[PDB]
């Protein structure tokens, strides 16, 4: 059994988007299935379900009349969908089957809706008894995500790469550092790699005391 | 709705020990019709239990449940690095499906102060009109601790941002970042920037600080 999850989504709001799950290997049709949502650092938060047989559907209160959760048994695909999407809309969407207890779970959709237009970050140095630190601020970026690597990545014990915030501006930030020995602060080259592939940026810099 | 509220919020247990989570019901759930579930970082939620004791398909016997009507027990009885994690309960009798809040385990280990770092912005960002001031403090237990921004000695609020790592693989330690962020105008309109750190660990606060151009 497989429930596929359709693609990232990145939407402006007020816009309309229907979100997908194809299933394969039971019977789409004499299962219920639903949908879950956990916005970034928070908790499961129950959606609804649908029984595709005959499309009888069971929604929280909180969601009902903003979402409609749809199924189309011909092609074993389950959907939910927004007419008017909203920035608190921004969340992580599990499609998942339901027994009623859910017990096959998608891979997730991520929803970001933002005013936002993508946009790489830019890369500034966190410059440098025993310990030194130094790092690399990723800031002002949109939408996610960013990679960091350090040294093209032979550099990764001591390293803490945070997760994002988002800031007031809509734009995102980041920072990565990593703790070396101060000995080596004259002798090894410390150089952070950042790639912003939803605008097919890659930037390098180096981090000098 | 029913709501169900787990605790404790966060249990701290070592490798091998016995964690026991709580999920109570505010109104009694019919037919033992609670599930338990585990995400980790990353990663979509999977079951474990249904039907309040009985194990998922593929789940090991270190995981069990029990109870009824109100009270609702997940036992993990040996603790494997794989199972430090977040634990959600639903019941899945009356529809809304209301899940709990979660409970994470972690690991306990020794208490460790922080090392505390401040960094200046750089010229590079300077040039653009902003300056973002970051404060790290490296490799902490427990959770807690305190970070505040002083700026000519005068505390900072509503202009800074957090951010904190999952626990450490190697030492089983916290770290965070704190980012405070004027406009360059702002900025050099004062001199002694600090972060103070309470925790703990530390005896006393322990404060960074720079003079901005200095
Ligand atoms: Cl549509
Ligand atoms: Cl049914
Ligand atoms: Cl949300
Ligand atoms: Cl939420
Ligand atoms: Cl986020
Ligand atoms: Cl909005
Ligand atoms: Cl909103
Ligand atoms: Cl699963
Ligand atoms: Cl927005
Ligand atoms: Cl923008
Ligand atoms: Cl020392
Ligand atoms: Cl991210
Ligand atoms: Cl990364
Ligand atoms: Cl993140
Ligand atoms: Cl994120
Ligand atoms: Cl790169
Ligand atoms: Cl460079
Ligand atoms: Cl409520
Ligand atoms: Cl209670
Ligand atoms: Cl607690
Ligand atoms: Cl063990
Ligand atoms: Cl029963
Ligand atoms: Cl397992
Ligand atoms: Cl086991
Ligand atoms: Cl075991
Ligand atoms: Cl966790
Ligand atoms: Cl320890
Ligand atoms: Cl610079
Ligand atoms: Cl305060
Ligand atoms: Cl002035
Ligand atoms: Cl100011
Ligand atoms: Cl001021
Ligand atoms: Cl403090
Ligand atoms: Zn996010
Ligand atoms: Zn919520
Ligand atoms: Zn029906
Ligand atoms: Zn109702
Ligand atoms: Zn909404
Ligand atoms: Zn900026
Ligand atoms: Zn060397
Ligand atoms: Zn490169
Ligand atoms: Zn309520
Ligand atoms: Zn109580
Ligand atoms: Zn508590
Ligand atoms: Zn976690
Ligand atoms: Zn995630
Ligand atoms: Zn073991
Ligand atoms: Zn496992
Ligand atoms: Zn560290
Ligand atoms: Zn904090
Ligand atoms: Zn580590
Ligand atoms: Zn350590
Ligand atoms: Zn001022
Ligand atoms: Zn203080």
């Amino acid at each position: 059994v497989q429930l596929v999850q359709s693609g990232a989504e990145v939407k402006k709001p007020g816009e309309s988007l229907k979100i997908s799950c194809k299933v394969s290997g039971y019977s789409f049709s004499t299962y219920w299935i639903g949908w879950v949502r956990q916005m970034p650092g928070k908790g499961l938060e129950w959606m609804g379900i649908i029984y595709p047989g005959d499309s009888d559907t069971r929604y929280s209160p909180s969601f009902q009349g903003q979402v409609t959760i749809s199924a189309d048994k011909s092609i074993s695909t389950a959907y939910l969908q927004w007419s008017s999407l909203k920035a608190s809309d921004t969340a992580m969407y599990y499609c998942a089957r339901s027994r009623w207890y859910f017990d096959l779970w998608g891979r997730g959709t991520l929803v970001t809706v933002s005013s936002a237009s993508t946009k790489g970050p830019s890369v500034f140095p966190l410059a440098p008894g025993g310990t030194a630190a130094l790092g690399c601020l990723v800031k002002d970026y949109f939408p996610e995500p960013v990679t960091v690597s350090w040294n093209s990545g032979a550099l990764t014990s001591g390293v803490h790469t945070f997760p994002a915030v988002l800031q007031s501006s809509g734009l995102y930030s980041l920072s990565s550092v990593v703790t070396v020995p101060s000995s080596s602060l004259g002798t090894q080259t410390y150089i952070c790699n950042v790639n912003h592939k939803p605008s097919n940026t890659k930037v390098d810099k180096r981090v000098e005391p | 709705e029913i709501v169900l509220t787990q605790s404790p919020g966060t249990l701290s247990l070592s490798p091998g020990e016995r964690a026991t989570l709580s999920c109570r019901a505010s109104q009694s759930v019919s037919s033992s019709y609670l599930a338990w579930y585990q995400q980790k970082p990353g990663q979509a939620p999977r079951l474990l239990i249904y039907g309040a004791s009985s194990r998922a398909t593929g789940i090991p016997d270190r995981f069990s449940g029990s109870g009824s009507g109100t009270d609702f027990t997940l036992t993990i009885s040996r603790l494997e690095p794989e199972d430090f994690a977040v634990y959600y309960c639903q019941q899945y009798d009356s529809s809304p499906l209301t899940f709990g809040g979660g409970t994470k385990v972690e690991i306990k280990r020794t208490v460790a102060a922080p090392s505390v770092f401040i960094f200046p912005p750089s010229d590079e960002q300077l040039k653009s009109g902003t300056a973002s001031v970051v404060c790290l403090l490296n490799n902490f237990y427990p959770r807690e601790a305190k970070v505040q921004w002083k700026v000519d000695n005068a505390l900072q609020s509503g202009n800074s941002q957090e951010s904190v790592t999952e626990q450490d693989s190697k030492d089983s330690t916290y770290s965070l970042s704190s980012t405070l962020t004027l406009s360059k105008a702002d900025y050099e309109k004062h001199k002694v920037y600090a972060c103070e750190v309470t925790h703990q660990g530390l005896s006393s606060p322990v404060t960074k600080s720079f003079n901005r151009g200095e």
